[PDB]
């Protein structure tokens, strides 16, 4: 299963974020990560733990090991706000995370 | 498609058509969101033809397809409240020969409510 923390991030624009998972066992590195803009469909970011999906800018990044697995935006950007959710898909069944909302600090 | 108003205990069907690809060539995954925005497995078909499900609708829901017509297929069964929410189907991209199971949307949605 997955566990993900934080909850909530409050970041301002050009800062660096991290949102991190955590396995009940091993999984090695089969662990995706969405992002859901606020009324759309999720949609993929990185897959195979640190591999980016096409279309998807350099500035998101996938590490992690064992059972903990890290999604990091090092200059955070207007588009990049809503849920990101990370999953594994090591074995089934298949599970994701409760999700982690990322909201643009602003004046 | 298929969704709607649910009475607790009844039964639907939804659908989820596919276009730009082959049905046998990937798979397809049946996810739902609720309304607290939580996200949840549904169903999942292997390459071969098995499936799995987790507790939560073991039993009640079935998923099914056409390769064919190109069409995924839920069939819940004995519906409750807490399967009121958003349902998704995704292709996978992951091959879990080589231990992955990544998950490719490409569903809009179709909102069950049972009340």
């Amino acid at each position: 299963l997955m566990t993900q923390i934080p909850a909530s991030m409050s970041i301002s624009v050009g800062d660096r974020v991290t949102m991190n998972c955590k396995a009940s066992q091993n999984v090695d590195s089969n662990v995706d990560w969405y992002q859901q803009k606020t009324g759309q469909s999720p949609n993929l970011l990185i897959y195979k733990a640190s591999n980016r999906n096409t279309g998807v800018p350099d500035r998101f990044t996938g590490s992690g090991s064992g059972t903990d697995f890290t999604f990091t935006i090092s200059n955070m950007q207007a588009e990049d706000l809503a849920v990101y959710y990370c999953m594994q898909s090591t074995s089934y069944p298949l599970t994701f995370g409760s999700g982690t909302k990322l909201e643009i600090k602003r004046a | 498609s298929g969704p709607g108003l649910v009475q607790p205990s009844q039964t639907l069907s939804l659908t989820c058509t596919v276009s730009g690809f082959s049905l046998s060539s990937y798979h397809v995954h049946w996810v739902r969101q609720p309304p607290g925005k939580g996200l949840e497995w549904l169903g999942v078909m292997w390459n071969d033809g098995d499936t799995s499900y987790n507790l939560a609708l073991n039993s009640r829901l079935s998923i099914s397809r056409d390769t064919s017509k190109s069409q995924v297929f839920f069939k819940m069964s004995s519906l409750q409240t807490e399967d009121t929410a958003t349902y998704y189907c995704a292709r996978p991209e992951l091959p879990g020969l080589t231990y992955g199971v990544w998950f490719p949307y490409w569903g809009q949605g179709t909102l069950v409510t049972v009340s």
